[PDB]
């Protein structure tokens, strides 16, 4: 008998980490543990996984905040992940936040909706079109804690048109700067991510009626309850290129966007390699280590270290 | 109603389709066969459409286009599958 949510994963040879960020993410755990999903879960959606995610990770949550462990090895979610996902591998928190969305996903059948550009109409209202657009064909508790809007702006380098849309987000990738800087802020990272990049992975121009290497503008649009936060330090093997290991600092308390007030509730830590995570633990307020089976407490002065990974933010 | 979308090769080469969301990604890969001669049962389809949305899914045969959510100007990312080899 232990503390409820003081439950460590063992390892079984990403998964563990987010894991213990999601369950620690006090609205979607309350969700589960007060028997919210079972009238929700989506057994038919094509998009699905039978509802066998959902119900696999709610029946771990249990687990890990019955009080009964101290640690539990999650075989039977893990072969649920394996059976959806067999290429699981830091994608995989991405992975779970879709499938968690489609298996509980309260539009049973999803009428088709062909989704436009602004073409010239005010951001307030091509944004709202979008959220309702999105809502139509997707509504679920992921969405309620997890999703917001990005405006994105397609500048064409040809004939100079613009092309304004606005687009859904259940998590945040944020650059760091190159070349590498021994330190950077959080808020630093956020506005490269909303700073114009010409692509590389070009755009189909439709005035053109070519595909065109367009600058690609993200902004924040509209920010959900939870936000979750990757930091981009790796990159594919072609690169050739050492893990970024730049110190970003980043708030534990009231991390400020968009006129909203942020609080860190969970990090994902890799050690270049192994996971590991931070989270503050919602019935006694304190911050703990967890490092698979181990559960240790942590102190706030611990939590930013060149490790972090994704960060996890609740709204005040 | 029907629509034009992409489908990029590792290659990186586009193949324009003109296809209606009813059609079933079977369909598809049938379309993909007149303009590259690459058989069905040897074509993965992808979609990613933009990233930090939804997670990337693999088409399945039987599914619509409408499924996925497919739109105008969409792109689709073709793995033909070759003697076991990615192409
Ligand atoms: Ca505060
Ligand atoms: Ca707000
Ligand atoms: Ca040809
Ligand atoms: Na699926
Ligand atoms: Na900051
Ligand atoms: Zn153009």
């Amino acid at each position: 008998n232990e503390q409820p949510g003081l439950c460590g994963l063992s390892n079984l040879g990403f998964m563990n980490s987010a894991i213990q960020c999601l369950s620690n993410t006090p609205p979607l755990t309350e969700y589960f543990l007060n028997d919210k999903y079972q009238e929700e879960l989506n057994f038919d959606n094509p998009l699905g996984m039978r509802g066998e995610i959902a119900k696999s990770y709610a029946e771990l949550i249990k687990q890990m905040w019955s009080g009964k462990f101290s640690y539990v090895t999650p075989r039977a979610f893990k072969t649920q992940v394996g059976r959806f996902a067999p290429q699981f591998c830091q994608e995989l928190l991405a992975f779970l936040l879709d499938g968690l969305h489609e298996d509980l996903n309260r539009i049973r059948k999803k009428p088709y909706i062909q989704l436009k550009d602004a073409d010239g109409r005010p951001d307030k209202v091509v944004a709202e079109e979008a959220w309702e657009n999105h809502l139509k064909r997707n509504d679920s508790i992921i969405v309620d804690i997890f999703h917001g809007l990005f405006k994105s702006t397609l500048v064409c380098p040809e004939c100079a048109k613009i092309s304004v849309t606005f687009d859904p987000f259940c998590y945040l990738t944020l650059p760091l700067p190159m070349p590498k800087k021994p330190f950077v802020k959080l808020k630093d990272c956020i506005e490269l991510f909303t700073t114009k990049e010409k692509l590389g992975d070009p755009w189909y121009c439709p005035n053109c009626k070519e595909h065109q290497q367009a600058t690609k503008k993200l902004d924040l649009w509209s920010l959900p309850p939870v936000l979750v936060v990757h930091l981009k330090r790796f990159s594919y093997s072609r690169y050739m290129r050492d893990k970024l290991d730049t110190l970003v600092d980043f708030p534990i308390n009231d991390l400020d966007m968009s006129g909203c007030r942020y609080n860190l509730i969970a990090v994902s830590n890799h050690y270049g390699g192994h996971y590991t995570a931070f989270a503050k633990n919602k019935d006694d307020g304190k911050w703990y280590y967890f490092d698979d089976s181990s559960v240790s407490t942590a102190s706030e002065d611990q939590i930013v270290s060149k490790a972090a990974y994704v960060l996890f933010y609740q709204r005040q | 109603a029907a629509m034009l979308i992409f489908v990029k090769t590792l290659s990186g080469k586009f193949i324009s389709l003109e296809v209606e969301p009813s059609d079933t990604i079977e369909n598809v890969k049938a379309k993909i066969q007149d303009k590259e001669g690459i058989p069905p049962d040897q074509q993965r389809l992808i979609f990613a459409g933009k990233r930090l949305s939804f997670y990337r899914k693999q088409l399945e045969d039987g599914r619509t286009l409408s499924d996925y959510n497919i739109q105008k100007h969409s792109t689709l990312q073709l793995l033909v599958i070759s003697r076991g080899i990615l192409y």
